[PDB]
């Protein structure tokens, strides 16, 4: 039931919830560049 | 009304008194098993 | 906030005060929770000559937060006003646990040989002797003997 | 005229079982609750709030209201005569001509069962006689003709407040049953206008006729009712429930503490709470009764987890998402990702984007502690991970370009209490330590004294439900 | 009508008992008039826009006189006037710092919830404008934030009509919570950072603190105790008591 005053109102999608948490780091070279860095 | 509420809500605490009965159901089936 | 606005330590500003307690007392029942402790300040003072109404609103906002036995010690002091009330919920439902406080007492001190009792408070009696001749003269006389088993 | 029979149909099942079998049911029964048809009655007004409940249109106007609040009479057992006048009736729909005699001709209409005769003495078939036929006019709030004559037929429930408080007998189960579904429509046809403020005292008294001797499924039902109003209004009087916690029933409808848990965790949450107010916010979510009720956990659920939010150590919440939420919840699938991220400048964006939805959400309870959540969420992830990192090395990867805000930091998380970690006073400079070895063997057994408590607990109350 | 009621009206303080004179006057008032149960009519409250002015400046009477009974009795006035029913009034003078000595008030005094129900009552005035509340709320984010100095950065303005007393309750609420957090879980300080957390470099205060909470005034230098925590042997006995009452809980039950 709903009975409150709110009744006013997988491909990637399974990986999706990684993605966002995958959405704060390099998302995909200056890895391989550090390489040469030094 | 003023001292006449209370018994009457007792006997309807009698529902304990059906605990009996589901009690009394219980060692009816304990004792007759025994009895098997 | 209302019972800040007392320190002025005589009771006329504490009558200004039950005079917001009998208007908003219902909506401020959050209010006087807190201020049980100067309702008690006011029934212990004897030169507040209004701690009948202390007592009052002690046994009200008792009888709000479910308070019964010092909702029977300050319906006791609330005084002579407050048997004679016709109301139907509040002063029935405390006469109703006072006079069976009555039946309990006349009990266990029917089950004390002589004497050596809990004597009448000075605001007991009161609708017994009153609501007993509403008993008697409605000319049934089963309550009137009713109270008879009552106190043994 | 096909259509109609419906109507007739149901609206025969309904008062055949509220009317004849629960006032058979009130005569003499209820050792607990035998009114049954009570439950049942209330199974079909959700089912009449599925569905149109009689005579809203149905391709004629007000034919069953006018038709059967007639001859009930409550007499000898040709009584279902009277039942066979309510049935033969049927032919006025489909065959004659349908009249107009709901919403004006109503006045006398519910003095009829009481100008017949001597009908019956239970107040469940005058309950019936106001509710049944006036609960059918409530949902259809279109403000023009309707809504007075709403509050009129809420002044007869008013006047079914006076005959459930004068009334000569447990009929509370059945009268609070269906009072609390219509004093919730009370509360709602009265705030479609504006707010109620003598009715506030309307439903204090209410509480308080409540009290002993009927506190039966009505104490619990009007505190939501004045739970939701002193939400939807100032907030002045949650010290009552601070003095007066009286709460706990037999918590009998077993969605009402649903609800009434989630709504006293958003006082929590709003008076100050994380710990009490997340674990209501929890029991109240892992309690959602089903999902029957299409995106009604939705909304309420995006206002349920923003203490989750306010945590701080709280992912993205996508498996709550319905696509239907997806637009309104375009402000806030970015809010959580602005949880999940530590930008400053988004963390103001997201707010410049959005601040009219956090409006619609109203509560600044977020906003004036996400701040310090931001740093919280920094503490919490660095000083899990390096034993003894420098206040330097968080301060400046978090922009803090001072050594003694970062001071301030760490000593108001030590005075919070998350880790051990402590300054090499010289310049500041911290020396720290993780805690492993901390200890793991006497210390669970400790809450297994709470695990094994709580589920023989568990079993004594499945001990007391095999009881029934 | 009533004249006599403005005799305090511009000059603000003489004395402090012709304020009690005022007082009388006031005290007349609440006989003749009580201005809870007066329902509408409105020119029987316009005598009360006069009150609500006069007992605005009585507040400001509370915080001369540095009375806090008399400021929450006051403040509750002033809670009481924006309380009662008939809400459309003329806009209150002092309505911006109102709030703001009652919420500085409360931050100094270290409530909880309080000041979220500030937070509640009127929320819609606080971001937009109302620097009387704009820069305490931002200021209690700054606080609890991380600063201190952040006080000081303020303190370049915040007389705000008497909030100096509550300023200076605010001095005490960074002192004494520097007597709880100068070492909570710190190795140790020396007379530098007591200089940089405290302030005012070496009074007889911070040398009552070192002979005050039980301190031990090291070398140039500092220390909670010998070891800090009053160092922290059998929990088998107690929980054996547990299994007494939790066998015997197992037991009567099935």
């Amino acid at each position: 039931m709903s009975e409150k005053k709110q009744p006013v109102d997988e491909d990637n999608w399974d990986d999706d919830n990684v993605e966002d948490d995958f959405s704060n780091q390099l998302r995909a070279e200056k890895h391989g560049y550090k390489m040469e860095t030094s | 009304y003023l001292s006449k509420i209370e018994e009457l809500q007792l006997i309807v605490n009698d529902k304990s008194q059906n605990l009996r009965r589901l009690q009394a159901q219980r060692n009816e089936l304990n004792a007759k098993v025994r009895l098997l | 906030g209302i019972i800040s606005l007392l320190d002025e330590d005589e009771p006329q500003l504490k009558e200004f005060a039950l005079h917001k307690l009998n208007a908003v007392v219902n909506d401020f029942w959050a209010e006087i929770s807190e201020s049980v402790d100067k309702i008690e300040v006011l029934y212990e003072d004897e030169g507040f000559r209004s701690r009948q109404f202390a007592a009052l609103v002690a046994s009200k906002v008792f009888y709000h937060l479910g308070a019964f036995e010092e909702s029977l010690n300050y319906a006791l002091g609330a005084g002579d006003l407050f048997n004679v009330n016709d109301n139907s919920e509040y002063v029935e439902t405390i006469i109703a646990k006072c006079i069976d406080h009555y039946t309990k007492q006349c009990v266990e001190n029917a089950d004390l040989p002589e004497g050596e009792k809990k004597p009448i408070d000075q605001r007991l009696e009161g609708i017994v002797n009153k609501m007993f001749q509403r008993c008697l003269d409605d000319h049934k006389y089963k309550q009137a003997i009713g109270i008879a088993l009552e106190t043994r | 005229p096909p259509p109609p029979p419906a109507p007739q149909d149901v609206e025969m099942k309904e008062e055949a079982a509220t009317g004849g079998g629960s006032t058979g049911e009130a005569d003499g029964k209820t050792a607990a609750a035998a009114a049954e048809h009570s439950q049942r009655e209330l199974d079909t007004v959700t089912l009449e709030d599925i569905k149109e409940h009689v005579k809203q249109l149905e391709k004629a106007v007000s034919g069953k209201e006018p038709r059967f609040v007639l001859r009930a009479l409550r007499m000898l057992p040709s009584t279902s005569r009277r039942l066979n006048h309510y049935v033969l009736y049927k032919a006025v729909q489909g065959f004659f001509t349908s009249n107009n005699a709901t919403r004006d001709f109503l006045l006398p209409f519910l003095e009829e069962p009481m100008d017949t005769e001597a009908d019956l003495q239970f107040r469940p078939r005058t309950g019936k006689a106001a509710s049944t036929p006036l609960l059918p006019e409530v949902e259809a709030y279109l403000q023009l003709l309707v809504v007075i004559f709403m509050m009129n037929s809420k002044r007869y429930k008013e006047a079914q407040k006076i005959s459930d408080d004068l009334m000569q007998t447990q009929n509370r189960r059945a009268l609070d049953l269906v009072a609390a579904k219509c004093y919730y429509y009370h509360a709602r046809v009265y705030e479609f206008l504006d707010k109620l403020d003598v009715v506030r005292s309307f439903l204090h008294a209410r509480l308080r006729t409540a009290t002993l001797r009927h506190d039966a499924d009505g104490q619990a039902t009007l505190l939501n009712l004045l739970l939701r109003n002193y939400l939807h209004y100032s907030l002045y009087d949650q010290a009552e429930k601070l003095v007066s916690k009286s709460v706990f029933p037999e918590q009998a409808n077993n969605n009402e503490w649903a609800r009434y848990l989630y709504y006293t965790g958003r006082i929590k949450a709003i008076q100050l709470e994380y710990s009490e107010a997340r674990r209501t916010m929890t029991n109240a979510l892992r309690k959602a009764p089903q999902h029957t009720a299409v995106g009604f956990k939705q909304t309420v659920h995006k206002l349920l987890i923003v203490v989750e939010l306010l945590l701080g150590e709280i992912p993205d919440r996508l498996q709550f998402r319905q696509p239907s939420l997806k637009r309104s919840l375009m402000p806030y699938f970015l809010l959580t990702q602005a949880v999940r991220t530590g930008n400053l400048a988004k963390f103001n964006q997201v707010l410049d984007q959005f601040g009219e939805k956090f409006q619609a959400d109203g509560t600044y309870t977020l906003i004036i502690r996400l701040r310090h959540n931001v740093i919280k969420t920094g503490v919490r992830m660095i000083s899990l991970s390096y034993s003894r990192i420098s206040l330097a090395d968080i301060a400046q990867k978090l922009q803090l370009d001072s050594p003694e805000d970062a001071e301030f930091i760490v000593a108001k998380a030590i005075r919070d209490g998350v880790i051990e970690a402590s300054i090499n006073h010289e310049k500041g400079y911290v020396q720290s330590k993780e805690m492993i070895d901390i200890y793991s063997t006497r210390e669970p057994q400790l809450a297994f004294h709470q695990r094994i408590s709580f589920c023989l607990d568990i079993h004594n109350m499945s001990v007391k439900a095999m009881r029934f | 009508m009533y004249e006599q009621l403005k005799g305090e009206w511009n000059r603000k303080s003489p004395n402090l008992s012709k304020c009690g004179e005022e007082l009388g006057r006031l005290k007349l008032v609440l006989l003749e008039l009580n201005f809870l149960p007066t329902t509408g009519t409105k020119l029987t409250k316009q005598q009360l826009i006069l009150a609500r002015d006069i007992l605005e400046i009585g507040a400001q009477w509370s915080i001369l006189r540095k009375d806090i009974p008399s400021f929450e009795r006051y403040m509750a006035q002033l809670k009481c006037y924006y309380f009662d029913y008939k809400e459309q009034l003329p806009e209150s003078a002092y309505m911006h710092q109102l709030l703001g000595l009652n919420l500085l008030f409360l931050l100094s005094q270290n409530r909880v919830a309080e000041f979220h129900t500030e937070l509640e009552r009127l929320p819609a005035k606080d971001i937009q404008t109302n620097v009387y509340i704009k820069h305490p709320v931002s200021l209690e984010q700054y606080l609890m934030e991380g600063s201190y100095n952040k006080v000081f950065l303020a303190k370049g303005n915040i007389p705000a009509e008497s909030y100096t007393f509550f300023i200076d309750i605010l001095l005490d609420t960074i002192r004494d919570e520097i007597a709880g957090c100068i070492e909570k879980a710190y190795e140790k300080i020396l007379f530098t950072e007591a200089t940089r957390i405290l302030f005012f470099n070496t009074p007889k205060k911070m040398t009552d603190y070192a002979k005050k909470r039980g301190w031990v005034l090291g070398p140039n230098n500092y220390y909670s105790f010998a070891s800090q925590q009053q160092k922290p042997t059998i929990p088998s006995t107690e929980l054996a008591k547990q299994v007494i009452e939790y066998a015997r809980q197992l037991e009567m039950i099935v």
